[PDB]
């Protein structure tokens, strides 16, 4: 891992980190190479689906195989999908065992075994040739595809006459590649999956839906007797948390207009206390927007205690407002020295509002993992409590 | 003209384009044609069966097109086959074989020479003589590991077969791209037609995916925010042509207004007998401008 | 006066967007797969003639 | 458009080893990098040019950066002295003056 | 630009023609729009 | 856990998989836990509970 | 002590865009236990057995 101080361009920082990245590959081993993360956090993991079948027709090795080579190529198209984890199964593995005492009484070494291995299975062609008129071109394949081609292989062999081969010193079969990772569903067990993960920054609900009518579409692919079973819907919990936003901020103008009812025995503020918010709301969701900083719980905790502490400035006005008229109910231009009047009760309101958000501050200097989680529900407040004040003006 | 019917030879279709339309046109990776599929696979026999049983159902289809499966496999070959059983009587690597059908009769470059500040390839093959011809690579002359006196065809079968003169590929894996084009109609419906008439009643291989993709696509987007554009435009055009005078009259006479107006414009394309562009819109959306300037500065008076 | 109008609007004239015209003209024919190097230096002689 | 050319050259060879050998290593790599749309590239016989396609309107050196992530972790799993070339820097456009 | 044209315009002509058809029925509307509509109006 | 009559579906995972994010062994035991709503199944029994 | 005793993968092998490990071992049996190490049979560059 190689950390940055936080706020760093991602994109930059990861393309630093390549810098020296290239200095290296020669270094290490043979085959074994350095590979860069992926591009989302810890909190890319979305989506996770297990690939289980309803019978037992088709094999773990090859459900493994169904998920490396289809599936997950199949999801990856997906736009902010970084890459499409692949989780237990089990690997389909060419395994050629050697037999010591076949070893020994033939001769050949392992040395020369594994030399043999790395030429018996490659591909080539030299150029083209001018038989008639048009240009052949000509290949030729050493291609392992075969037990027998396994078998095959000659490894010491004379003059006049026979060849040993590997078949002779070892038996070629399929077998489970050393696991890495074990993946299991309930108590019926053993199965092979994969999981799905957002590209940093980018409405997950989206990516999610986008996976799911890709996944509805595919399962008319897929071969006799395999489920894709969700094991996970990071959808749910947005839904869940969004919907339950969507009900309190409605649950408030009605608790707000009821209270309002009561003092001042009806009034169209109905429609002016639900004006002042969504546009004291609509300011917040204009500035995170060009600071662009997201959509969590905490921003959207944020909004909703504002809502409450920006009810004086509409309340107040009213109340002014309402004492105002009722002193010509005692007794254009009329309309206006209410409005006045309504003018004389504002500076102090307007100016308590503005002087509410600077004191936040010190909630931005905090500076741990956690300060920086709470920065959201400040940041939606700090900037949306401004906007209020100018709001309470309009 | 003139040209076209000047330079005429057989397997040449002419095609005349400009300069830097053209150096632009075979960059651009995609399809021209107004649709086209895609059949994603794991091995290329399975894909390509699907292309030839996709063409019927495009030629059936209510729609005018030409089903281009595949103008690619027009690769001549000629296939060495190394039989491995053969190559080992003979105590010799598949590899070694193949150094024969590499360098002798390929002529794979073993490396440069350094002249200062430049750098030719050294090439080392068998003679033109006997690379001229299929029988030529049967007799092939192969010395073995043990100083015998072989011929590739001893070691392998050499067939001529016809395969790809080219491979494209869809995001790492093979895709074959069926160029289905219908002219001058708004082809969205066809698709839909075609995505659900072969699910029921034509099937499908296991391993494989069917992608639709064509200049409707990014079209139908293109039309798709348009339309939510002139409610959005009409709804500014209508603040801002009620405040100078107020009344709703007269800004709705002009946009009532406006289409009269275009129509000199139009019957210009008469004569022309002209086509219309993005640009003849360009023209009407300016036209629409001055007419409705010429309205305000009139009603004011 | 709007019918006359739209009588056409539905017909539409003839043709849709232009290509454009650049003093030098690039030619390129669909010309099929496999041939020869020499084959190939001899057509574009041949081209470059007529 | 928004693209990144990679051109890598095989002196001689065929549509299948050309892809099965070089850009079969180039175009999966390249899946993952970041930002990438569509990974489609044209193999064939001696050849082989993968183009990466951004959506519209991204820092070009940007993408051709992103591109590059994961070029590095390729070059040693295709040929020996075969190599993958980023493009130039210039669009379709950018062929100005040619002289014989 | 109608006239002649030895550097691109099969563009400028395209939205340059609307707007002389508009410009002969444009000013005629200007004029029969503005009294007619207008009483019928109120 | 299946046991429970809370939990809907059940995920065991033991090691990494196949990426570059997840570092664990094949001793580390990573289950995903699914939950139904609490509209089922039980009286009283909240989250800290079920635990 | 890596190929006959580990199992190093000694190459892995294409079918069409799909690649499946090779594996190069002493049987199971021999790389049991400890003393199954100790045991290892070892043949030398002098067809010694040890
Ligand atoms: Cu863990």
């Amino acid at each position: 891992y190689v950390i940055f101080e936080d706020g760093t361009d991602p994109y930059w920082a990861r393309s630093r980190v390549l810098e020296y990245l290239n200095q290296v590959q020669g270094k290490l081993p043979a085959g074994v190479s350095a590979e860069l993360g992926p591009d989302a956090t810890g909190v890319g993991w979305i989506y996770e689906y297990a690939l289980v079948d309803r019978s037992g027709k088709h094999d773990l090795a090859d459900l493994r195989s169904l998920q490396d080579w289809f599936l997950k190529y199949e999801l990856k198209t997906i736009p902010d999908v970084a890459e499409v984890a692949s989780v237990g199964g089990v690997v389909k593995e060419y395994q050629v065992v050697i037999d010591p005492q076949r070893l020994a009484q033939y001769g050949i070494s392992l040395a020369e075994v594994k030399s043999a291995l790395d030429a018996s299975n490659q591909e080539a062609g030299g150029s083209s040739i001018e038989l008639a008129e048009a240009e052949y071109m000509v290949r030729a394949s050493g291609y392992l595809q075969t037990l027998d081609d396994f078998n095959h292989i000659v490894l010491k062999a004379s003059e006049n006459g026979v060849p040993v081969y590997l078949r002779d010193v070892a038996k070629v079969q399929i077998g489970p590649e050393m696991r890495r990772g074990i993946a299991e569903l309930n108590g019926e067990g053993e199965v092979a999956g994969g999981v799905v993960i957002l590209r940093s920054g980018k409405n997950a609900r989206e990516v999610i839906a986008a996976v799911k009518d890709k996944l509805e579409t595919l399962k008319s692919s897929l071969p006799e007797g395999v489920e894709i079973v969700t094991t996970y819907d990071r959808s749910q919990l947005i839904d869940r948390a969004i919907d339950n936003l969507s009900g309190k901020l409605l649950e408030e103008f009605i608790v707000v207009a009821v209270v309002c009812a009561l003092f001042l025995w009806h009034v169209r503020s109905a429609l002016v206390a639900i004006i002042s918010l969504p546009l004291g709301l609509c300011i917040a969701f204009i500035v995170m927007h060009f600071q662009g900083l997201n959509a969590n719980i905490m921003s959207l905790g944020g909004i909703a205690i504002a809502v409450g502490a920006m009810v004086d400035a509409a309340i107040v006005m009213i109340e002014n407002a309402h004492k105002r008229l009722e002193e010509w109910q005692h007794q254009k231009t009329r309309w206006q020295v209410i409005t006045d009047a309504s003018v004389e009760v504002g500076p102090a309101l307007f100016i308590s509002l503005l002087i509410i958000t600077l004191s936040f501050i010190p909630i931005f200097t905090l500076e741990g993992q956690e300060g920086r989680l709470f920065g959201p529900l400040a940041f939606t407040k700090t900037y949306a409590m401004a906007g209020a004040a100018l709001l309470a003006i309009v | 003209e003139e040209l076209d019917n000047t330079v005429r030879l057989p397997g040449l279709a002419n095609l005349w384009v400009p300069p830097i339309r053209n150096r632009i046109d075979m960059l651009s990776t995609g399809i021209k044609s107004p649709i086209g599929i895609k059949v994603s696979g794991t091995v290329l026999a399975d894909i390509d069966a699907m292309a030839e049983q996709i063409e019927e159902v495009a030629r059936t289809v209510p729609g005018v097109a030409s089903a281009l499966a595949e103008r690619l496999e027009g690769g001549r070959y000629i296939n060495v086959e190394i039989n491995r059983e053969k190559a080992a009587r003979y105590g010799m690597t598949v590899a070694d074989v193949q150094l024969f059908v590499t360098s002798a009769v390929g002529g794979a470059m073993v490396g440069e020479t350094v002249e200062g500040i430049a750098r030719y390839p050294i090439n080392l093959r068998y003679p033109q003589s006997w690379r001229d011809s299929p029988q030529a690579l049967r007799q092939l002359p192969i010395l073995t590991p043990m100083k015998q006196q072989i011929t590739l065809a001893d070691v392998a079968d050499i067939k001529v077969s016809t395969g790809p003169s080219m491979l494209k590929t869809e995001n790492a894996r093979p895709t074959s791209w069926i160029y289905i084009d219908a002219r001058d109609r708004d082809m969205v419906s066809v698709v839909h037609d075609l995505q659900k008439a072969i699910a029921e009643k034509v099937q499908l291989k296991p391993g494989t995916s069917v992608a639709f993709s064509g200049q409707f696509e990014l079209l139908e987007r293109a039309n798709h925010k348009l339309k939510l554009m002139v409610p959005m435009t009409l709804m500014i055009i209508f603040v801002l042509l009620y405040l100078a005078f107020r009344r709703v009259g007269e800004a709705l006479l002009i946009i009532s207004s406006v289409p009269f107006a275009l129509v000199g414009g139009i019957w210009l394309l008469w004569w022309m007998g002209f086509h219309l562009s993005v640009a003849t819109g360009t023209g009407f959306i300016a036209l629409a401008g001055v007419a409705a300037e010429f309205g305000v500065v009139m009603l004011m008076y | 006066s709007v019918l006359t109008v739209l009588w056409p609007l539905n017909k539409v004239g003839g043709e849709f967007l232009p290509q454009i015209n650049e003093g030098d003209l690039l030619y390129m024919p669909s010309t099929l797969p496999g041939i020869s190097a020499a084959e190939a230096a001899s057509m574009l002689q041949k081209t470059d003639k007529l | 458009d928004v693209q990144v050319i990679i051109k890598t050259s095989y002196p001689g060879q065929a549509p299948q080893i050309v892809e099965n050998q070089v850009t079969y290593p180039l175009t999966t790599t390249m899946l993952s990098v970041p930002g990438a749309k569509t990974v489609r590239g044209f193999s064939q016989f001696g050849d082989s040019y993968v183009y990466v396609i951004f959506e519209d309107g991204t820092d070009p050196y940007w993408a051709r950066s992103r591109v590059l992530e994961y070029l590095n972790q390729v070059q040693g799993k295709l040929p020996a002295g075969v190599s993958a070339e980023l493009g130039p820097d210039a669009t379709g456009v950018g062929w100005i003056y040619e002289y014989a | 630009i109608l006239w002649g044209t030895g550097a691109g315009s099969e563009v400028m002509s395209r939205i340059a023609a609307p707007m002389i058809g508009g410009m002969i029925t444009a000013p005629l509307l200007s004029l029969f729009i503005i009294p007619a509509a207008y009483k019928l109006m109120w | 856990i299946m046991s429970v009559p809370e939990v809907a579906r059940v995920f065991g995972k033991t090691g990494k998989a196949e990426t570059a994010t997840d570092s664990a062994p094949l001793e580390m035991v990573e289950t995903t836990i699914q939950l139904k709503p609490q509209e089922q199944w039980r009286p009283g029994m909240t989250m800290d509970k079920i635990i």
